Order: C-alpha cells, then structure tokens, then sequence
C-alpha cells in the first residue's frame, strides 16, 4: 500500500544509492587524524549506542550521528578531549533531523557528565553544520536495509532485527566498514540474517533491484560474518546488550553460523 | 557560497511568522532579487524546522520547488537566501475574485503543483503543510512549493511521523482519524483540496476543529466504510457513532468543474489511502490534455 510508496520506491532507491556516494566520510581518515584512533571512535559509537537507548531513539538517529561524525572528522581535527562534543553535538544534530521529540540541550550536557558546557555543545553544532554545509539528509544503512526488508517471503521479524544487529555493529569498526557503502553494508547484513534464521539467500528480486550479488557482496559479507562470529569478545558490548531486548527479538542472543559456503 | 550579506539591500518586509521575518532583497552585483528568511539565534541552538528546512531544500533542485540559493550562517542570525516570487496562491485567489481564475492558469498551476509534488516524493520529501499561503507564483506563470518548515525526509516503507501535522482545513482524514502511518497521499489530499479551491475561490473544507473538519468531509464525500476505506472501522479515532452521511454526486461539490476535472478531483480526494492517486499518475491525467503555462492574468 501507499506505507511503501510504490510509485516512488524505486526513483527513491536510486536517489539514495546517488547520495551514499556523495554523503561518504573518506576512507583513510584515521591515519590522518593525529590524536585520535579507531578505538576511540568505537568507544564513542559504543556510547551514542547508550544515549540512543537511555532516550529511546530511533536507530534512524544513531545512525545519521555516526554518518555526520565521520563526515566532520574526514576534514576536521580533533583532539581526544573533544571527541565526545563532537559526537554529543551530531546526536543532537540527528535527534533534531529525525525525531517526533528530540531530548533537550540539556540532556545531552548532562550524559557528557558535565564535561561540557551547554555552550560549547551549542556552538559545535554550529560547526558541524558548517562543515557539513546543512546535508543532513544522509542516507543510511537502515534506509536501504528497510526496502531490502519488503522482499522477504514472509517478512520474518527474527531477520529484520538480526539484520539491523549486523548493520548496528558495523557502525561500531571504521576498519573495516568505511570502504563499505550503507547500501552494501545493509545487503550483507540482510544476506547474513536472512541465511542465519532461514538458511535462505540474498533473493533474485534484490538482484534485479540492487545490481548486487553474492559475489559482489561477498568481501563486505566476509568482514561481516568475522564480525558476528567475534562480537561476544568485541570491547565494545552496547549494542549486544540493546539487542537481547524483546523489541528487538533477542536477536543477539542467536548464534552465528560457523560457515557461509559461499 | 554566495559571501554574503554586505551584497544585500533589504528593499522591504513582505512577510512574517516564525523565526522569522522575511524581507525582498535586491543583490547589489548581480541585480538578483531575493527574499530573505531571517532566523533569530537564541537557548535550544538551531531550531530543527531550520535544520529540516535547510537540508531538505538543499536537495530539492526544481522549478516548482522554491529555490534555496543560499545560507548565511552567523554567530546570531541565519539568513536563508531564495529565489524571490511575487505573490503568494491565496492573496492570487482573492485578487481574482469577481473572475474567477481562467481554467487555463487553474490546470498551469495544478499541473506545475503534481510536477513539484512528484519531486518531492521522489526524493523521499513529505510536505505536509501544501497551501495557498505556501505556494508561489511569480509574473511569468510559475507556481512553487514553498515553506519547507514542516517538511520530512521519509523512509520506506514510513515510520511513525509527527500526528500534529497539515493546516487543519487540508488535513487528510488519516490524519485525522490517527493512522499510525501516514504517506505521500497526504500531500496529495491537500492538493486537492487546493484544486477545489482555485476553482470556487473559497476552502473545501473549512473545520472549525478536528472532528468538525471530519465531519465536513464525511457531509462532502461521505461517512467512509469498510466497502470504501478497508480498515477504518478500526483506526484509532474512527468512532462508530459518527453520523453516516451519503456521499454527494462530485458535480454537487464543485459544479464548475468538468467531467475530467471532477474526475482527477475525486482521485486525489479518495478515503483509501492506498487507492489515493499518486501525484506522478496525476500528471497524466485526460485534464491535462491541453495544458499551457500562461503569465497570471492579473498584475502582481
Ligand atoms: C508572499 C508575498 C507577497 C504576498 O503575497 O503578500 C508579496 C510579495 C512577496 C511575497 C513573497 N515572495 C516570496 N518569495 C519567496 N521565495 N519566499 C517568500 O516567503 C517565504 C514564505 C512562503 C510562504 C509561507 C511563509 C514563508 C515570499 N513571499
Ligand atoms: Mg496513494
């Protein structure tokens, strides 16, 4: 019905998969960022993942957070002591795009612990935006994951949720999923899920819809698969834990596949 | 981009609301006049209908949307710079009172109306606040959605979106009737809202509230039922004792208009949603068939 737009479902596909190359964060940005790491930025996306369920978000708003923050350090740099404005700044900056009710300026400076002030979490605002030039409409892993949900025979709620699982903790490791695309990244996540729960595969209607196949997924479904295998041991242990909620099916709490034969 | 601020001459104030005064400007260099949307700056930062409004229109490159050219971003104040157009649908409408709007400029501008619309959804953009006020026309036949505040980037299948939303008179009855879901159809229900109206010179449905505004639209096309509207029975404001109205020939509702007119008319003011026309199929509608893009017919 109209909820899935059939008329505009496809020119919409399209338009996206135009943006996700535009809205793309540079790939090499770590090494170039001289004070900061990979695992810093992991343990950032691990407490966005926090503050995203203390205030009940949307994913939607986690992930255009992460998309905004990797857009402004693959031209910003910041030191250690400001990654988390940066970041308290982008979920703000998301909250306002995406929600019904965004939480107030305060409550983001009071879950930095007051290492902030309400000023500076304002004034960076300012600059993302800046830096960012006002595109906010980013698109994301789940706005490619939730089309790739309508040609799933049934709709399985177990695949959806696995899949956003997948899609979430991709968010958390910049190595390797910054050379990955949403749109990829939400193929592999649905691939995973899908064959997890189902045994099924990456249907032909996706093909015809995507241009993706196994093949062209299979190194991003590699990392993926090592991902899900190794998550139980990952540092990072916020979105496991958000995801044995029954909102989300206790999915995290299904045990990988050992093997994809691919 | 454009600098800029030092380039402008603020020639007059030509409207109000929020944050929010916009004046008509003329840019010093290139001669370029612009209407000029100032945003005051403070206690919750950018206020997020600016946000949305800003980014929305940065992707939204066409000639029935209102032209964003550029953003002045101060310590303060943000100005946002767009193309400038003469005169808005409802002060048009009451201009022409007396004539009428010739059917030629009515079908124009309900034509350019679908062709910005179908953009919009597109590009995964709910309006969801299509107006006279909002739409603007400028001298030489040119009609362009405008005030992109409560506008909304979409996901498909959509999520749950604000329930306020729509001024009351173009709001769609799912919206009304509390639907957890809503779509492009909305828009669409405004439009034809917005059709009748260019063509009677006075609102479809003028409710005075929630329920007097569904009451006029049940009076109008109807009390909806399971045979017209599958599942409204159900929605979450849908009460079985609201009076059961017979629908009304569509003649009855805007006599005016043609056997194609009443045709389109009642495809975009159909209960179902889901049967609701699109704006992309509106456009090839038989009403269209002779369509042209005069100059309005009155000085603006
Ligand atoms: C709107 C208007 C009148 C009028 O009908 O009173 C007279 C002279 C100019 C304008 C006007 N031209 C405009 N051009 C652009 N680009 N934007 C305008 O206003 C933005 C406005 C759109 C309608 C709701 C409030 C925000 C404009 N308002
Ligand atoms: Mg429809």
């Amino acid at each position: 019905g109209v909820n899935e737009v059939p008329d505009y479902h496809e020119d919409i596909h399209t338009y996206l998969r135009e943006m996700e190359v535009k809205c793309k964060p540079k790939v090499g940005y770590m090494k170039k960022q001289p004070d900061i790491t990979n695992s810093m930025r992991a343990i950032l996306v691990d407490w966005l993942v926090e503050v995203g369920e203390e205030y009940k978000l949307q994913n939607e708003t986690l992930h255009l957070a992460v998309n905004y923050i990797d857009r402004f350090l693959s031209s910003m740099s910041v030191l250690r002591g400001k990654l988390q404005l940066v970041g308290t700044a982008a979920m703000l900056l998301a909250s306002k795009f995406e929600e019904i009710y965004p939480p107030e300026v305060a409550e983001f400076v009071y879950i930095t612990d007051d290492t902030y002030t309400k000023k500076q979490v304002l004034r960076m605002e300012h600059l993302v935006l800046k830096v960012l030039a006002f595109d906010l409409a980013a698109p994301t892993i789940n706005q490619f994951l939730t089309q790739y949900f309508l040609h799933q025979q049934p709709a399985n709620c177990k695949v959806e949720s696995l899949a956003m699982f997948l899609g979430e903790l991709s968010l958390i490791d910049a190595d390797p999923y910054l050379k990955y695309l949403p749109s990829v990244i939400a193929a592999a996540a649905f691939h995973l899920a899908l064959y997890t729960v189902t045994g099924q595969s990456w249907p032909e209607s996706l093909v015809q819809k995507t241009g993706y196949t196994l093949e062209t997924l299979k190194p991003c479904l590699l990392d993926l698969h090592q991902t899900y295998l190794r998550a139980p041991q990952h540092a990072q242990q916020s979105i496991r834990e958000k995801y044995k909620n029954s909102k989300y099916h206790g999915v995290s709490l299904l045990n990988p596949p050992e093997t994809l034969n691919l | 981009p454009p600098g800029s601020m030092e380039n402008f001459q603020k020639v007059e104030k030509i409207g109000e609301g929020t944050y929010g005064v916009v004046y008509k400007a003329r840019n010093k260099l290139t001669g370029e006049v612009v209407a000029l949307k100032k945003i005051r700056l403070d206690t919750e930062g950018v206020p997020s209908t600016a946000i949305r409004e800003i980014s929305l229109l940065k992707e939204l490159n066409h000639p029935n949307i209102v032209k964003l050219l550029d953003v002045i971003h101060t310590e303060n104040k943000l100005y946002l710079v767009f193309e400038f157009l003469h005169q808005d649908l409802k002060k048009f409408m009451d201009a022409s009172a007396l004539t009428g709007i010739p059917l030629p400029l009515i079908k124009s501008y309900l034509f350019q109306l679908l062709q910005g619309l179908a953009f919009c959804h597109s590009h995964r953009v709910l309006h969801r606040d299509l107006k006279p006020q909002n739409l603007l026309i400028n001298t030489e036949g040119a009609i362009k959605l405008a005030d992109f505040g409560l506008a909304r980037a979409f996901g498909v299948p959509v999520r749950t979106y604000t329930h306020e939303v729509v001024t009351l008179w173009y709001r769609a009855p799912e919206i009304l009737l509390g639907c957890k879901y809503y779509s492009t159809a909305v828009d669409i229900w405004s439009l034809g809202c917005i059709f009748a109206e260019m063509v009677t010179r006075r609102a479809l449905f003028p409710g005075d509230s929630e329920i007097d505004q569904l009451f006029r639209i049940f009076r109008t096309l109807g009390t909806p039922d399971e045979v017209v509207w599958p599942g409204v029975t159900s929605m979450p404001d849908y009460k079985p004792s609201f009076p059961k109205w017979a629908r009304q020939d569509f003649s009855k509702v805007v006599p005016p208009l043609d056997e194609d007119g009443r045709s389109l008319l009642s495809q975009m003011l159909h209960y179902d949603p889901n049967k609701r026309i699109s704006a992309k199929a509106a456009l090839a509608h038989p009403f269209f068939q002779d369509v042209t893009k005069p100059v309005p017919h009155l000085r603006l």
